[PDB]
């Protein structure tokens, strides 16, 4: 088996330089027909080749962004690095590193890739609280409540409800862009109206650029 | 060990050598030449079954040493490139063509492609021996000589 | 350098054959693979070099490479087929792989359902913020054309709103979200709040007051 | 054995102009052709080999176009020195055949030609044999018939015709007649005359003289 | 540069054997190809063979093969042509060839100057010469001509001139044509006005190399005596 992975920072600086990690297993480069790659992707555009490596330290580069790259590998420690400078606002983007097999020339293999993000802000946590329903909600004997999470940067969210261990039932909305330009998210669950009081909802919000961990409970509004 | 081809005049003949690639290791491939214009009849090279004292026995093209002093090794083409891909069309290599000696002579130059050499119009200026060597870079090298004569000498 | 060119976007009516195809000067000589990828996820590999497949790979997918096309044909299309494929190409005059524009594939005729909407309004703590951001949400609808409207006991509200494109989920279905912020005391201020969603004539309108509990 | 056909068998091209020379084969020939010019007493030089290559310092007037069992050579501007004879020969299967040749002229006005007549002097009659002569000078063109009328009847088999080449200021020509008998045969008739037709000329003309006249 | 050179004109008579050369240089002369070309009035120009001076290999054209030989001396770079015994039908132009590139496919490249064999059964004789006389019916508008007549003359060729050189303009000299007795006949002419029949002396001139022979003739107007 073949296993890739990314890893990275998130936020940019504008006209700063950015640095990203590939790190792979399954197989080792010392072999001869194996190359290693990356690409990224704007919103809703093409995917577009950035760079290429092989075995004996040969380099190919994109020709529309040849003077601004650099890769590099390291076959020891099983890790290909890098690296981007002089970041654009209009280059946001998700970056993907992916193997190349020289006897099909066709990308065969894929990583998860990660998000870059160029902007002129600063991270901030998360501003959690509890979403209760409503009567009105209540439509067949199913209520939605849930943890909804606002003013907070940058994306993503990492959100595990009761640890992960529901995944019945749970909609997570994707971000939204305010008049601020401050993201705002919430994770809620619909549950039978005889099970509103007897099943515990803990939301678990997990922010790897401030690696904050906050978890919040959710029971519904009471009168006073 | 050499190979025994047959030609006819205005008729075209091809050579192609036994090849044993790995993809990813850059390839370079070299021929040769060795004339017989000035080496007719029984001072041309030939075939002869050369035996060892007491193991070996190959086939092994012999040259007169008049011939051989009248003869210099020369380079015809060198390609480079590096195996890739099924298909031709993705396949690109570089060529170094050094060869002068068809140049005074106001002929034709074979048409030489990877593992492959071809003549359109084969005329008398052509026979001898051809020698083809393949290297890599992980260290192999592998040799193949061929001898093109004329038709008709075989059974004298 | 190579120049290949496909059509930008295909729709198919369901359970129908799709045919989408690479085209270039010559590109029966060359080899031209499939990718696919859905939105939101890492690309998969479908066909590589003319017209063979890897593990895993469902079988109605198939691929023809002649002359000037290289066809990928795929045959009872569901909703789940949806989603952007390319053609990619290694270009031997820079001796370096080379993608195409993407294509979108469009599957229409689903059934027709009803859109469920919700709203909810923010907690007891966030009005101690000195903020109130009231969410509308839209679930289970198709297709994705809805209008989100904000009304104060008829009045159409349009300070602070916002109305994302509905998102699509593993169900093959679209789900959407509003939202509209304003002070804690202007929400008590108002009387009836009523988020209405408009689907194909279908108008759903829910409303809520200060007055009663959440 | 193959046989060649050279068309047409004589040009008149006006300087400035151009021409166009057709050479036809029996069997194919593939590339094989070759086109050589001649000129008056020189030898033959090679224009075109394989059908469309020019040999080195051949001007790029002279095109070679051309296949299987046709082939065509054009020129576009003639200049003065390019009037001469033209060849084409095969190399494909021995043997080897050549053309019998086209000839390019200087077209000009038609002009009438001078007629003179001669009686033979003394110093042949008593030597031997005696000849006599007609000349016709400064014509154009070449196509001009002349005839003896020996008393009052056609004489025929004992005239010599020799004709000379382009004149290098006017283009006009000269031919010479000459008709010889023996001294007994000189004597027994009483007039001699010489009949000229040409096409310039309205009517043939007659120049008649009596034996004893100076 | 490229160089081929010839031999001498060839006069010879029935039942002799004779032997042509053709010199090359300026190149290599064993990896080309000669060859050897014939033109005759009467019926064009034929290929006869080809040569390679590195192994003597030959090739003739099938009809002139068992009538000539060719040979090559590689060491004064030198093709012959041999002959067995010249017939009469053996009069002509001969040309020496070497092809355009080094293959047996092409055409004529670098050409020679030419040697004219000439076979007759007569021997050397001298031109007697009779005057084409001016006369009144010699007139067309106003404009007399005379000319000089050269007959019974062998071998070719002859050279005539009118009046030491001063007159050379306006004079038409024909080709020569073979008589059935063996011997060539041509005529001269000039045309003068009538002006001057009898002021300007006319003195023409015959000068033959193989029979040594010089004569200068009068042309002057027929005295009706």
């Amino acid at each position: 088996q073949i296993t890739l992975k990314e890893s990275g920072p998130t936020l940019v600086k504008p006209t700063q330089t950015l640095t990203l990690t590939c790190t792979f297993s399954g197989f080792s480069l010392t072999n001869t027909e194996m190359t290693v790659g990356w690409i990224r992707r704007p919103p809703g555009k093409a995917l577009e080749w950035l760079a290429l490596i092989y075995w004996d330290d040969d380099k190919r580069y994109s020709p529309s962004l040849r003077s601004r790259l650099t890769i590099t590998k390291d076959t020891s420690k099983n890790q290909v690095v890098l690296k981007m400078t002089n970041m654009d606002p209009v280059d946001t983007a998700t970056y993907y590193c992916a193997r190349l097999s020289l006897r099909l020339l066709t990308f065969d293999y894929w990583g998860q890739g990660t998000l870059v993000t160029v902007s002129s802000a600063s991270t901030k946590g998360p501003s959690v609280f509890p979403l209760a329903p409503s009567s009105k909600s209540t439509s067949g004997g199913t209520a939605a409540l849930g943890c909804l999470v606002k003013d907070y940067f940058p994306e993503p969210v990492t959100v595990s409800w009761n640890s992960g261990a529901l995944t019945s039932g749970v909609h997570t909305f994707p971000a939204v862009l305010q008049s601020s330009g401050l993201y705002s998210l919430s994770s809620v669950v619909t549950v039978p109206s005889s099970s509103l009081g007897t099943q515990t909802y803990i939301c678990n919000v997990n922010h790897k650029p401030s690696n904050t961990k906050v978890d919040k409970k959710v029971e519904p509004k009471s009168c006073d | 060990r050499l190979i025994e081809v047959s030609v006819e005049e205005n008729h075209p003949f091809t050579l192609r050598a036994p090849i044993q690639r790995i993809y990813g290791v850059r390839y370079t491939e070299t021929w040769s030449f060795l004339p017989s214009l000035t080496c007719t009849g029984d001072a041309a090279p030939a075939i002869q079954h050369i035996c060892l004292k007491h193991t070996t026995c190959f086939q092994d093209v012999v040259v007169d040493v008049d011939c051989a002093e009248n003869t210099k090794e020369d380079q015809l083409a060198e390609i480079s490139y590096r195996f890739q891909g099924k298909k031709e069309a993705d396949q690109p290599w570089i060529v170094v063509n050094t060869s002068t000696l068809f140049d005074e002579l106001e002929l034709d130059p074979p048409e030489i492609e990877p593992g492959v050499l071809k003549v359109l119009r084969t005329e008398k200026q052509y026979l001898g021996v051809y020698i083809w060597n393949m290297r890599g870079s992980d260290g192999t090298s592998t040799y193949a000589t061929f001898l093109v004569t004329w038709k008709g000498d075989e059974k004298t | 350098s190579y120049v290949v060119t496909q059509p930008p976007s295909v729709s198919v009516a369901p359970r129908q054959t799709a045919r989408i195809t690479c085209g270039g000067s010559n590109i029966g000589s060359k080899s031209v693979h499939w990718h696919q990828q859905k939105p939101g996820q890492a690309p998969v590999l479908v066909v590589y070099d003319d017209s063979d497949r890897p593990s895993g790979i469902p079988e109605r997918f198939s691929g023809s490479n002649s002359g000037n096309t290289a066809t990928l044909t795929i045959t009872r299309v569901e909703a789940g087929d949806e989603a952007d494929y390319y053609c990619q190409v290694w270009d031997s005059s820079g001796d370096h792989p080379l993608f195409g524009g993407g294509t979108k594939l469009t599957v229409l005729g689903q059934p027709k359902a009803n859109p469920t909407v919700t709203l909810f309004p923010p907690s007891s703590e966030e009005l101690q913020a000195n903020k109130a951001t009231l969410v509308c949400l839209i679930s289970d609808f198709y297709p994705g054309a809805v209008t989100v409207a904000w009304k104060a006991d008829g009045s159409p509200v349009k300070a602070g709103v916002e109305t994302t494109k509905p998102s699509k989920q593993s169900n093959n279905k679209y789900a959407a979200s509003s939202y509209l912020s304003l002070t804690p005391e202007q929400w008590k201020s108002h009387r009836s709040y009523s988020c209405q969603v408009t689907h194909e004539g279908s108008t759903v309108e829910k409303t809520v007051a200060p007055t009663e509990c959440s | 054995e193959i046989v060649m056909t050279q068309s047409p068998s004589t040009l008149s091209v006006s300087p400035g102009e151009g021409a166009t020379l057709s050479c036809r084969a029996s069997q194919s020939v593939n590339n094989d052709l070759a086109w050589y010019q001649q000129k008056p007493g020189q030898a033959p030089r090679l224009l075109i080999n394989g059908a469309s290559t020019r040999a080195t310092g051949i001007p790029a007037r002279f095109t070679g176009s051309g296949s299987g069992t046709e082939f065509t050579l054009t020129i576009s501007s003639l200049q003065p020195e390019d009037f001469a004879v033209y060849f084409c020969q095969q190399y494909n299967d021995w043997p080897r055949t050549f053309g019998q040749g086209t000839k390019v002229e200087i077209k000009r006005t038609v002009a009438a030609p001078s007629v003179f007549i001669f009686p033979p002097s003394d110093e042949q009659l008593k030597s031997g044999t005696a000849s006599v002569v007609c000349l016709l000078n400064n014509f154009y063109p070449r196509e001009a018939k002349v005839q003896w009328k020996v008393d009052n009847a056609l004489q025929s088999g004992n005239s010599q015709e020799s004709v000379t080449e382009q004149d290098s200021k006017d283009s006009t020509y000269s031919l010479s007649s000459t008709l010889t008998l023996s001294k007994a045969d000189y004597e027994k008739h009483k007039v001699y005359a010489c009949e000229v037709t040409h096409q310039g000329l309205s009517s043939p003309v007659t120049k008649s003289f009596n034996r004893g006249e100076c």
